[PDB]
């Protein structure tokens, strides 16, 4: 299993995404938009401390890439999403995240996959008032 | 008969649009409150259009007058749009940086406006995307 995507590299190679997240979280005037910052600013030191100690909801899945296809509108590239058959034979769908330095072409059906997740609360609650989470991919590993 | 550029409003008057997005683009929408760019970055006034696509279907809420602001910088894609909006200049090369692209699509589609067609709005990645993202008020993932 080799790391094809890591959120730590996303933090340093896409700092514009990080800045706007923190500014949207700290913006007291827009209370329905962005991340709450409940477990710290996205990608901050507190964030990884809370990721480490397990106070931020996390899940980990292992399985096999079953479909490499295209979702969304007006896309230029060949694929951006994968379906995953886990061992409980449940379906999981996730974007084909890669780093600048990692190669998107290694995503092939039948190759094995591991995805590690974090779930960060959004300011906007669910209609019934429950806490709603932004699904944050932390790491994607794949076999060859 | 063709469904115009905007059709649906909030109970408070905000303009309502639709777009089906990738997971990577949806992550940005939650965490940046922005619609990420890709080619024309089309938004639709009708759910029936975007629902036809695979991905995360999102209902986008925009500030009143958003469509009006885009139309000022608007261009028409083909002739079908050039006929319904005769007052708009034709689409050049490089519209994605300064213009909003209006395009008539999905004619004769029974699900969408009884086959009448819909005028979608391309935000590109420039001023039109900035106008929309600045006026963005709320989004809602439909499954």
């Amino acid at each position: 299993m080799k790391t094809i995507y890591n959120f730590k590299q996303r933090i340093k190679e896409d700092p514009e995404y990080i800045r706007k997240a923190h500014e949207l979280t700290l913006n007291t005037t827009k209370p329905k938009a962005g991340l709450k910052g409940t477990y710290g600013l996205l990608g901050s030191k507190e964030w990884w401390d809370n990721l480490e100690n397990g106070s931020i909801p996390q899940k980990e899945i292992s399985g096999t890439i079953k479909k490499v296809y295209l979702t969304g509108q007006d896309n230029t590239e060949d694929f951006n999403t994968i379906d995953i058959e886990t061992e409980n034979k449940t379906l999981c769908t996730e974007g084909t995240y890669t780093n600048k330095n990692t190669d998107r072409k290694h995503y092939e059906a039948g190759k094995k996959i591991t995805i590690k997740y974090a779930f960060d609360p959004l300011k906007k609650p669910k209609p019934n008032g429950d806490i709603d989470y932004s699904k944050i991919v932390v790491e994607i590993l794949i076999s060859e | 008969d063709p469904a115009g550029p905007i059709v649906e409003l909030d109970a408070q008057g905000n303009e309502i649009y639709y777009r089906t997005l990738s997971e990577q683009h949806l992550e940005i929408l939650r965490n940046n409150f922005e619609v990420p760019p890709t080619s024309e970055t089309f938004i639709s006034p009708l759910q029936s259009y975007s629902q036809e696509y695979d991905g995360k279907l999102v209902r986008l809420t925009a500030s009143p007058g958003t469509m009006n602001e885009l139309s000022k910088i608007g261009v028409t894609a083909n002739s079908g749009t050039g006929l319904l909006l005769p007052d708009l200049p034709p689409a050049r090369k490089g519209w994605k940086q300064n213009n909003a692209l209006f395009k008539l699509e999905a004619l004769k589609k029974p699900t969408i406006n009884e086959g009448g067609g819909v005028i979608n709005t391309g935000l590109g990645d420039g001023k039109a995307l900035e106008i929309f993202n600045k006026n963005l008020i709320d989004f809602e993932v439909i499954d």
